[PDB]
């Protein structure tokens, strides 16, 4: 076959993702016109710390 | 919101970006949004320039790059939509690169927050980035993409393959940036986990593309990267992922196998693939055969699969027996297309027919004799023997058929040099004749012989018609043939045994009758009911007569798939013949049966009130063969006329009309005879020209039936009804019309029967001038069209456009040949026909082509190529293309040869750097040899070529089909190489001291430049930075250092709880945005792993930043 | 990608020793000067890896008087 050329290849990326991809986001991101779990994590740390320091270590 | 539309750009635009900075103080989301609406359709119609707009660009950005930094995901989508909208010159992005905002977009990417909204317009920016300037595209957003679609599959995340096709998008303009941080890579283990072909061979096909051009072949590494892809065939244990679940371990195996065989088949259909795939030193092929030695039953059934779809062969059932898989195999299986739903009998011609093609190159011989070459050079016939010996049989089965499918294309695609002494087999008739070895291996060696014998049977044997339409066509072809150029008596003993054994006369019960003597009773040759005037013979046909009537509702009742349902379809047509054998005494049974044979025809066809409907029996029953009894009718002489004297021929001109039942024409198109003109021509033509558009369509091409089966006379009637057809109303029959006589212009008897009624092809598209481009090869035709000016306004036309356009033609014919492209089982690639191929043929247009000084530009622009850019290369294609169409004969060989450029393309053919062009010399290098003296020139350079026609199967060894091979394949696979692009104090304090022990600036990489805030200082008068309340300046570092060690991957929870607990802390230390640049500038720089990179940027997420938004609004106003 | 290792072969780990086929060093460890030395003849073809923490080989010869010496 002959896919050397730069055009051929993007539009064969192009089309190839856009078809065949399932999920709805290829043919929405490659439109042609252009061509918290920290916060859980924080949370959690924070709870614990109030009740994790009450003794003294020596 | 509030719009006016109507007011001064300037003071309408501050006010918005004014009301867009907003203070961080009451100001609500919705209302800024709104405004950023305002701005994109004020920016939409009002051009963009700095005079128009009354501020400059510098203003927009900073009061623009404040809404990424929103809390609400619609705001941060609409800035992002707005600024895409300001990209539209270089001098915006590098100034909106200038301040680091390629940051806040980075960031805006990877949160992952419930917003698949937000994170599309980043996509889309990025985009218009790579499209505006790929030379200047950021770190940071590459390093962002890279890290989700390395890590983004395991997270469920939904952005993956769109960023892989940005990612691939932007390799092809910038491929340094991303094989510096790792992007490639990225690109090849994403295609192991691809079982979507499309996707998947748009994966490979940027690999291959990097690997075809020198400039970006220095960004490959020799033998690490492409072979990465035939790991799993390779490495038994192979583990792509280092964290997978447990419980999916089989069906993962399964998909790696299914994803590394779609990337190994689509790394064979391309040049830079195949040539970097065997290369002469320790390449990835024969690592591939080497582990097909190897006696690993999965390993090894899995690469046989792979093998047979290289090669396009078709798969054997998996069995272990030979005789069972050796009829899956048959070229002439019944296939579902051949249903008269579907295909009825055009479908079955084409692929039992043989094409009507001897010479034409056949591009697609030539790709499977390099393929089968580097093959066989590499040692495939000794792992296959090997493989059928020492191996279980389900496996020893399919390597035998693969094997002998192997051998059968050698003898025909192969140069003689390279295929004489395949034959031989040493290795296995060594081991067939060895009484030394164990027993075992020498008779299983034996039986490999024996099925390789059988199988050459079976392929010297041929596909038979399945059908028996066909059947009879076929053979009413021959016997018309053989009588244009040009036995036992039984008078009354053996016949009356023969009548009495039959069980007829004895008793009436159907379907226990000896159907065989029946037949032989009624094709035995002088048994014709006028020389043996028999009671009993009569009482013979009168029961048979009575049987076979539709109104008896006897043999139009049983269903097809019945157990002797051909035979009994064959002996009725034998019946009705020998009916038709006794011209004096046969009128009282045939007239009587033809005519309740029209009786049902009418019944069925509508022409009555009852029902009008009876598509349910025909279709399913026996009673649809009733068509070809009055084909085996039509075909004698004596036939025509006792099928007139009923009103058969009426009926048909009757049904043609209708428009309800589609099945009746095509039943009555495939059965009548068209050799004699008469009414049965008539017929034919009233379905041709007013029909049903799929009736129409299935008439006009059911005459690849009548031309693969040399009808005789074929060029006075079927060139005109193709002709015809041309001025159709739909255009898809005028497109198969045009199809099928390019097909059968193939014969020089057809296309002086096509010139002599001269056609308007001109108002058709690039096919019409193509087939009339075929009337300059011979010059009865050439002389008519050179008087009217049309080959001197052909030869500018084809030098100035058409020369680059044939190119693109032919690429996009082998693209949707092998590499499932689809521009909006082996097919047949046939070359397009070239003006300067045509104009050669005759000698009269050669000297016109010569005078012309045509062939001394092409000469010097093979000599003298650019090999820089990618126009120069398609020129060099073209005139590559036009000099190899020059040379398909001997009077091009002579006009070719004063200029001696046949040794440039053989050296171009080894020796050019770029791959593609390396196998465009091969093609054209194959096209020369099709001549004699073609052959014989390219000898002395070492090139074989194949010196036999496509006329016959086994030609013995002493107008060819152009084909040519280096004598060692090895000669064209050679490439020079490239040398890779990359050969061209508180860390150790914190081991020993905690944190709180040492509380009783810290940015390393910062300076003016690089950060997002100090660059404003200068540039547009940002006020410095406040001081802070060394107290900090050791939390800077800290946080600095867990950041960093956060990068190795090694510990990540211990180095994430640290983060924790300095945020829970000190929640002020994650506020000063001299910070917040570092760490970006660190992200932008490192590889860290996605939720590390989600985690450290959700870090800094509940921040204010007030003094950046304070002086970006006081620098506004 | 270690768990899995439970045999080797001798074509895919080391395609030298399999083609052999006759020797002049003797079986490793059987060595006394007042005795027929015993050659190296043939080496099987597979060996069977033992599951622990530094999985031992299971290598086994085949002398020249026709006994299989069997190593780890
Ligand atoms: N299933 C059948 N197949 C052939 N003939 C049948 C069948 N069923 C009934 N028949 C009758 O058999 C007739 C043909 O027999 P003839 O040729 O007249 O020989 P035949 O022996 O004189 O018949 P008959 O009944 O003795 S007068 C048919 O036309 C029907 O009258
Ligand atoms: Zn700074």
């Amino acid at each position: 076959a002959f896919l050397d050329n730069p055009t051929i290849i993007l539009a064969h990326i192009r089309q190839s993702h856009v078809t065949s991809d399932d999920t709805g986001m290829c043919e929405m991101v490659l439109i042609d016109h252009d061509v918290s779990n920290t916060a859980q994590r924080l949370e959690r740390l924070r709870k614990e710390r109030q009740n994790q320091i009450k003794c003294k270590n020596i | 919101n509030v719009p006016l539309d109507l007011t001064r750009e300037p003071s309408d635009n501050l006010r918005e970006i004014l009301q867009n900075v907003a203070r961080l103080q009451g100001v609500s989301n919705m209302r800024k949004l709104g405004h950023l609406n305002n701005f994109t359709k004020l920016l939409c119609d009002i051009g963009h320039s700095e005079e128009k707009l009354g501020f400059h660009y510098e203003d927009i950005i900073i009061c623009l790059r404040l809404a990424l930094l929103n809390e609400a995901k619609e705001v941060r989508a609409a800035g992002l939509r707005a600024l895409r909208y300001l990209i539209q010159d270089s001098s915006i992005l590098q100034k909106v690169l200038k301040l680091k905002v390629d940051y806040l977009i980075a960031r805006c990417i990877d949160i992952q927050q419930s917003n698949e909204v937000e994170r599309t317009q980043a996509l889309r920016l990025v985009r218009k980035m790579i499209t505006v300037n790929a030379s200047l595209f950021p770190s940071s957003v590459t390093n962002s993409l890279i890290a989700v679609g390395n890590d983004g599959l395991q997270e469920r995340d939904r952005m993956v393959r769109a960023c892989i096709a940005i990612i691939c998008e932007l390799a092809l303009q910038n491929p340094e940036v991303v094989a510096l941080r790792g992007g490639l890579n990225t690109i090849l283990k994403n295609v192991i986990d691809c079982q979507l072909s499309r996707i998947n061979e748009a994966l490979i096909t940027t690999i291959l593309h990097l690997l075809n051009h020198p400039k970006t072949r220095q960004y490959v590494r020799a033998d690490v990267e492409l072979e990465r892809i035939l790991a799993p065939y390779t490495d038994f244990h192979y583990r792509h992922s280092p964290d997978t679940a447990e419980g999916q371990l089989k069906e993962d195996r399964e998909a790696r196998f299914l994803a590394s065989k779609m990337g190994i088949i689509a790394t064979f259909r391309s040049w830079a693939g195949i040539i970097n795939l065997c290369k002469p030193g320790n390449s990835g092929i024969q690592s591939l055969i080497g582990v097909l030695c190897i006696p690993n039953m999965e390993i090894r059934r899995g690469l046989l699969e792979v093998l047979y779809d290289i090669f396009r062969l078709p798969l054997p059932v998996v069995t272990e027996e030979f005789i069972e898989a050796l009829l899956s195999v048959d070229p002439g299986r019944f296939q579902d297309s051949w249903r008269l739903s579907d295909g009825f009998v055009a479908a079955e011609a084409k692929t039992i027919l043989p094409h009507r093609a001897r010479s034409r190159p056949d591009l697609m011989d030539n790709y499977l004799a390099l393929i089968l070459s580097a093959f066989i050079r590499n040692g495939l016939l000794e792992g296959l023997v090997e493989v059928i010996t020492n191996s279980d049989d389900h496996i020893s089965v399919r390597a035998t058929i693969l094997l002998g499918e192997l051998l059968h294309m050698a003898n025909t695609i192969l140069p003689h040099s390279h295929s004489h002494h395949l034959h031989c087999l040493p290795t296995l008739m060594n081991m067939a004749a060895s009484f030394d070895i164990p027993k075992e291996k020498r008779l299983r060696a034996s039986a490999a012989l024996n099925c390789l014998k059988r199988f050459h049977e079976m392929k010297k044997r041929g596909p038979k018609p399945y059908s028996l339409h066909l059947d009879h066509i076929i053979q009413k072809a021959i016997a018309t043939h053989q009588k244009r150029d040009q036995i036992l008596k039984d008078t009354e003993e053996a016949l009356l045994i023969n009548l009495r054994d039959s069980q007829v006369l004895q008793h009436k019960e159907n379907l226990e009758w000896n159907w065989n003597l029946i037949g032989t009773i009624l094709k035995w040759p002088n048994v014709n009911l006028r020389n043996y005037k028999d009671e009993q013979l009569h009482r013979f046909v009168r029961r048979l007569l009575y049987f076979y009537k539709p109104s008896s509702k006897l043999y139009a009742n049983l269903d097809l798939d019945f157990a002797k349902a051909k035979q009994l379809t064959v002996v009725g047509c034998q019946f009705t013949e020998f009916l038709l054998e006794s011209e004096e005494d046969g009128q009282g049974y045939l007239e009587d049966l033809v005519k309740d044979i029209v009786q049902w025809l009418n019944a069925s066809s509508g022409m009555k009130p009852e029902r009008s409907l009876q598509n349910n029996g025909l279709l399913t029953t026996l009673s649809q063969h009733y068509f070809l009894f009055i084909g085996t009718l039509s075909c004698h002489p004596h036939g025509v006329k006792m099928l007139e004297k009923c009103s058969v021929f009426q009926c048909l001109l009757n049904l043609c009309s209708l428009k309800n039942q589609d099945h009746l024409l095509k039943l009555t198109v495939s059965s009548l005879d068209y050799s004699r003109d008469g009414l049965a021509r008539v017929i034919l033509s009233k379905i041709l020209t007013a029909a049903t558009d799929a009736c129409r369509l299935y008439a006009t091409k059911h005459l690849r039936v009548l031309l693969r089966a040399n009808v005789e006379f074929f060029n006075n009637w079927g060139i005109e009804l193709l002709v015809t057809q041309l001025h159709d109303k739909n255009k898809t029959i005028s497109s198969e019309a045009l199809d099928i006589l390019d097909e059968a212009c193939e014969d020089k008897a057809n296309l002086h029967a096509l010139i002599q009624m001269k056609p308007a092809l001109s108002h058709l598209g690039d096919k019409g001038l193509l087939l009339l481009l075929r009337f300059l090869s011979i010059p009865k035709g050439f002389s008519y069209l050179n008087e009217r000016g049309y080959v001197a306004k052909q030869l500018e036309k084809w030098h100035r456009e058409y020369n680059s356009k044939y190119v693109d033609l032919i690429e996009e014919q082998l693209n949707e040949a092998l590499t499932t492209y689809r521009k909006p089982q082996r097919p047949h690639v046939y070359l397009p026909i070239h003006l300067y191929g045509q104009l050669v043929h005759h000698k009269t247009g050669c000297h016109l082509l010569e005078v012309q000084n045509i062939i001394t530009e092409l000469c010097r622009n093979v000599r003298t190529p650019d090999l820089d850019k990618w126009e120069e290369i398609k020129k060099l294609k073209a005139s590559l293309w036009a000099l190899g169409n020059i040379g398909s004969s001997n009077w091009g060989l002579n006009l070719l040869q004063e200029e001696n450029v046949i040794p440039d393309i053989l050296k171009l053919a080894k020796q050019c750097e770029v791959l593609s062009i390396r196998g465009t010399c091969v093609y054209v290098l194959g096209l020369i040899a099709k001549t004699k003296q073609g052959c014989d020139i390219l000898k002395c350079h070492n090139w074989d070529a194949v010196r036999h026609s496509r006329k016959h199967l086994w030609p013995v060894v002493p107008d060819y089909i152009g084909l040519a091979l280096p004598v060692d394949i090895n000669d064209i696979f050679q490439v020079k190489d490239i040398p890779y692009f990359q050969t061209k104090s508180f860390h150790l304090l914190r081991q020993q001291m905690s944190l709180t022990e040492i509380m009783n600036t810290g940015l390393q990489e910062h300076t003016d430049d690089n950060c997002l805030y100090c660059v404003c200082i200068e540039i547009l008068g940002f006020q410095p930075s406040n001081q802070l309340s060394m107290c900090r300046i050791l939390l800077r570092k800290e946080v600095l250092r867990l950041v960093i060690n956060l990068s190795s991957s090694v510990s990540t929870k211990c180095h994430e709880t640290g983060l924790l607990t300095i945020k829970e802390k000190y929640p002020q230390t994650f506020d000063d945005i001299c910070l917040y640049s570092e760490v970006s500038h660190l992200l932008s720089h490192c590889t860290f792993r996605l939720p590390c990179r989600r985690f450290i940027q959700e870090l800094f997420q509940d921040v204010q930043f007030l003094q950046m938004h304070e002086e970006a609004e006081a620098v506004l106003a | 990608q270690l768990p899995q290792l439970t045999s080797l072969e001798l074509q895919y780990v080391s395609p030298k020793l399999l083609m052999c086929r006759d020797l002049e060093l003797a079986v490793p460890g059987t060595y006394d000067p007042n005795q027929p030395i015993i050659r190296i003849q043939s080496i099987a073809p597979s060996l069977q890896v033992i599951t622990s923490k530094q999985r031992p080989r299971k290598l086994t010869l085949m002398g020249s008087n026709g006994h299989e010496f069997v190593f780890l």
